[PDB]
């Protein structure tokens, strides 16, 4: 039997991967450290805002901003400063975006307080939809008695687009809902629906569908010409007479073409330009932006 | 019987010493492969990918009772 | 006598059990370092997201639901004008909506065992991509920095949401109707009163299952903050390893050591034993009051609103 | 948990 | 949008 | 009776009246003769015309004159020359004067054609009220781009005068009606009417009766932005919005102070500018009046 | 034989009415002087107007009228870019308006026995000042020039209107629809036709009231101007007093003489005889076919318009 | 016979003379009468005032039929 | 105003 | 003025 003690060998042999196998577990806790080193950063944001500010998108353009993009602005009489969308050119004209529609994602049956504070959301590559917010287009429009001009671009579901020009555009006060005005209609291929159309439906149908001087409306908030609730029944927020003969707040109709079925009362509702196409054609592409009036914008200097 | 029953006993106490050994080592693994199957986890946040994987301590289990029965039936 | 029958039974069969064990280790290891190493590649490249920002801002997310912001989301804020504007997740659903984020654990997707710089800063992701949208709309796992959540309940009256899912899908919750942070040189000093809730009140009240002085140590409430390499914690020893915050895997308002652990360890399935857990503690997401101590949370968040 |  |  | 033929005598007495009341006939005959050549002449008129001409009052004053008072104009694109009222300084300065009001001689309740033609009467004392004329404004003031700037002066029935300055002043042709246009306000103790003013009685009413880029408006040619007829409600033809806030062409009164009473629909139709006066005081005096901006008016040189 | 009465009888009567109406001449002679040398002593000063200019202007009194200017006035038109402005007035209410006058007679306050070059030119008042007013809205009695006249005819198809009235108010019209005056270098021969009206056709026919040769040879239209130096007229005589302008006293298309006389000698009250008039004929605002040869018109005007 | 008969017809001649003269000088005296009249009124148009006056051909015309008679009746 |  |  004292020879079966050929276990002592056996036994050393375990011993050895016992303290092999203890320092590779002190080994692997080391790496593991290493790892842990690597994996404590956030994933990346493409998103960005840049740096300057100014009180617009022109203001910013003035101070060397070359870049289209996300900015912060302030206005003179505001209490905070608020994001926007600024779109720059080579000739160096700073365009405030308020409004874009572009792919139908967002809803624009909205109520009072989201036409006021803005929805949607903005993007480095203006790639999304959204509206500014009526309380930011008064701050823009209105500061001290500079002559602002509104530019609509408008693009059909065949890769052509158009404009329409309008001077001296100011958005009024919350006391004054937020009425829209301006002196005149200053060029372009889309044409003046802001001046109203005649449908043909009636002789009064021009003078009722105007938009000068019309209030601010929303289901919620009906300051409309109409004894009947026009931001109610076409499902948007907009600039109502009774109703509309421009409407770029309207819904989405995927390919242009929509009819009186499609619709959820018997109303056109799409986004109409009433002087471009029918009032049964929906736009693919909208936007409404801004600049001082000096500038471009069919402008002087 | 120093060549015998003293010889058998001297090693009794080697493997004794080895099994409460492995006891401990059984226990620091299983806690090394739950530390990093949470570790990898964790890097799913920062790094483009992180690797599959199952972690199932059936294997230690097996391993952690097997063992016990040995050294308790002892 | 006889008993030299186990030099040719016993032995021989101890040489059997120990010898399969101690070759399965050796794989078992060489595996996970060849684990541990392909994570390191895929660690060369890092993750991205794209999160374009809601129009509608405000001081913080109760404002914005105010102003409208009725969608859950990642959303700009700026409590102060004298701080830059900084991201946050908007809980817009829960409890009436406007609950600012400031915690978050859902997968176990970002590592909370960090030092005093990261938890006063801020780390893991407020937001990712929702399947094709150019918004972020699912909250990404993450920690506000202890900066900001001062400076967010210093601004007034401020109330406290935590909430938690375990894994087979039920939910409870803990209210505090009061909560503020003090500032870094008062080591984040933590108070809270006005609890409600269904996972029972383990910041003021302590570990329901213990008793006496071992419940009371377990309060939360009138605490400083501890990370592991910060030691303002309750438990007044010499042993350098005696420290909660490198027990336990996280930064908390730690007191010898707690009943609640969130920033805790993610542990998979929820259940977790001793020899399973670095040190031997009670590490993992954890509401004692709820679920006991062995047993680790699927979702678990903390979420803070003006009052009003 | 707590510590005796 | 006329509303005849 | 050879004695009673003492006729004989005065027979030639007779003949000697007859023969002297002959030769008075033929001297006074002579001075009646010196009096038709005396009566010859027609009346006197005190008023002349200078005989320096040009294109506006600012070229007739470069080349020499240095009289206020009536002179021929005729810029490049006018197809007759026009008589103007011309106001010239010590400075060199040459005003072309487009409105005068000072008496209420002259009624400014008139219509379209005799607001484009002109009405009233020049004098070269500048002491007469008158409209030159839209057409003719318009003329002046677009020629080949070339600044022009507009002086507004006032003067209220206490001794007080004021002054309101517009850079780049242009009056649109009759296609577009008579667009009145502006770059900004350059200064003056009037204040800025033509910018709007919140009267207080709805939140809506700066942006209402602002005048820039407003159209001309007369009761038979209405281009408000009213429903109604602003011009035919307050008897006058101007750049009406909805309505002013400027009226220089408005119904005068004596003393300034009128109410809602003496007005024939109640609202407020005098000779007001709201910066500096209420809408209920009526000006003693105003002018209107024209010169290359790089001359005086906040001018360079 | 007793006829010898006659010298103590009629001759002394003869000698007493002669004698009176001697001495009663005699008296009438030094108040005459007496008279005209007050007048001279007026006409040390002369008359005054101030007529300020209306805005409106433009070819003749029809381009104003269709301007807007509607009030009867003075007004200033330039009938071409050639020529300097003048003044005219314009009576924008009789026959709808738009007549410039080139011609009026309504007082006897301005001379009109001239010569050919205050007649080529124009001579007296176009206009008077209307009580308290600082415009002329009263017109004042005038010729136009020649010059003048015949230019405003050769710019296009003339209308001439000659109005007149008596001295109880009684109102006549002679309306030629077509009327031109050739230049200086054809002596301002006239031609009229078309006419219309009221008072007589005396230009184009002559005095209705004389027959044959008589009649033929008082024909105004295709004659030439005449003044008293300067012989035009249709009468060949040798004696230098024999013209129709020296005697009949203004300037005129005179023939033989004539059966119209605008531009003659003013009589007040209207009525006057050949025993009245300086070279014993009728001289006199005449229109022989309305009130024959002895009666002066109280009102006489000329005044055209374009026709078109 | 002369200083009589002869010296009546030779005075009543004289007497016929005068009656013609006076014929003629009624006539002139009509004539400036009204020739100062339209004279004065032609300088209303360039002096500061006409002389305002009245004239009646009656005082001449009664002269005349009562000249005419005596001149007749003879 | 005729001359015979 | 204005106008409501
Ligand atoms: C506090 O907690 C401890 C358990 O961790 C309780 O412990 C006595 O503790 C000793 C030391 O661990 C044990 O050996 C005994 O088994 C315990 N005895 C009893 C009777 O429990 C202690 O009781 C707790 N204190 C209170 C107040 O509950
Ligand atoms: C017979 C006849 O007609 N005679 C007349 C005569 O009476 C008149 O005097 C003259 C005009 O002067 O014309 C002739
Ligand atoms: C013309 O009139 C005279 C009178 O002057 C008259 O004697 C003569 O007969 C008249 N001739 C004609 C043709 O009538
Ligand atoms: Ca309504
Ligand atoms: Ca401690
Ligand atoms: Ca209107
Ligand atoms: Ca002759």
């Amino acid at each position: 039997e004292a020879s079966i003690l050929t276990h002592d060998s056996s036994i050393r042999y375990l011993q050895e991967i016992y303290n092999s196998n203890n320092q590779k577990i002190v080994n692997l806790k080391e790496k593991v450290a290493q790892l842990e080193a690597q994996c404590q950063e956030p994933c990346k944001d493409t998103v960005q805002i840049h740096d300057i500010t100014g009180k617009d998108c022109q203001d910013i353009a003035n101070k060397g901003a070359k870049q289209s993009g996300l900015y912060f602005i302030k206005p003179l009489k505001a209490n905070q400063q608020f994001l926007v969308y600024c779109e720059i050119d080579g000739s160096g004209n700073g365009w405030t975006v308020f409004q874009k529609r572009l792919d139908g994602s967002v809803d624009f049956k909205k109520n009072w307080i989201q036409y006021k504070e803005g929805f949607g959301h903005l993007s480095p590559t203006g790639t999304t939809e959204f509206w500014l917010g009526n309380e930011k287009i008064h701050l823009i429009s209105t500061q001290s008695a500079i002559p602002y001009a509104l530019r609509v671009e408008l693009e059909d579901w065949n890769g052509r687009t158009s404009t329409a020009d309008y001077a001296m555009f100011k958005v009024g006060p919350e006391a004054d809902k937020y009425r829209l005005t301006y002196a005149y209609f200053a060029g372009g291929d889309a044409g003046d629906a802001f001046d109203g159309f005649d449908f043909g439906d009636d002789p009064s149908d021009k003078f009722f569908t105007s938009h000068n001087g019309m209030q601010f409306s929303t289901w919620d908030n009906d300051n409309d010409k109409f004894e009947g609730n026009c931001a109610e029944q076409d499902g948007s927020g907009w600039w109502m007479n009774k109703c509309h003969a421009g409407h770029l707040n309207g819904v989405y109709y995927q390919g242009g073409t929509y009819s009186k079925a499609s619709t959820p009362n018997g109303y056109d509702n799409g986004i109409i330009w009433a002087t471009w196409k029918t009032r049964w054609y929906s736009m693919k592409k909208t936007t409404m932006k801004i600049i001082p009036f000096n500038r471009l914008t069919i402008g002087e200097g | 019987i120093e060549v015998l029953k003293r010889k058998v006993i001297e090693k009794v106490q080697h493997i004794q010493l080895l099994q409460k050994n492995v006891r401990a080592q059984l226990v620091d693994m299983k806690r090394l492969e739950v530390d990093i199957d949470i570790k990898i986890r964790s890097c799913r946040g920062s790094c483009s990918r992180a690797l599959a994987r199952e972690v199932d301590l059936k294997d230690y289990e097996d391993q952690q009772k097997q063992l016990e029965q040995v050294i308790a039936k002892d | 006598l006889y008993i030299d029958e186990t030099v040719n039974s016993n032995i021989p069969t101890n040489l059997r059990v120990l010898r399969s064990i101690l070759e399965n280790l050796r794989s078992k290891i060489q595996k996970l370092e060849s684990d541990v190493s392909a994570q390191m590649e895929y660690c060369r490249t890092p993750c991205t997201v794209s999160c374009n920002i809601p129009v509608v801002s405000g001081k913080e997310c109760e404002e914005i639901i105010r102003k409208g912001g009725e969608t859950s989301e990642m959303y700009l804020i700026q409590p102060d004008s004298s701080v830059k504007p900084y991201r946050v997740y908007c809980d817009m659903n829960t409890e009436n909506g406007g609950w600012t984020v400031i915690q978050n654990r859902q997968d176990g997707s970002v590592d909370f065992g960090r030092k005093w710089d990261p938890y006063k800063q801020g780390f893991g992701n407020v937001a990712t991509n929702t399947d094709g949208k150019n918004y972020c709309g699912l909250p990404g796992e993450y920690w506000l920095g202890n900066d900001k959540i001062s400076q967010l309940t210093r601004m007034g009256p401020t109330e406290l949401l935590i909430e938690m899912e375990d894994w087979k899908g039920d939910k409870v919750k803990a209210h505090y109707g009061g909560f503020t942070v003090q500032n870094e040189a008062n080591k984040y000093q933590i108070s809270v009163n006005k609890y409600r809730g269904t996972a029972g009140n383990a910041l003021m009240d302590g570990a329901s299952q213990l008793m006496g002085e071992n419940r009371t140590m377990t309060i939360h409430n009138g605490m400083f903050f501890s990370t592991y390499d910060r030691d303002n914690d309750g438990w007044l020893t010499s042993d350098p390893r005696k420290q909660c915050s490198k027990e336990d895997g996280g930064g908390w308002w730690y007191n010898r050591c707690h009943a609640a652990n969130p920033n805790g360890r993610y542990y998979w399935g929820g259940q977790y034993t001793w020899d399973m857990a670095k040190h031997g503690t009670d590490d993992g997401v954890v509401w004692m009051n709820w679920k006991g101590s062995w047993y680790s949370m699927r979702k678990m968040s903390m979420k803070i609103r003006p009052f009003f | 948990g707590h510590r005796p | 949008g006329p509303r005849p």
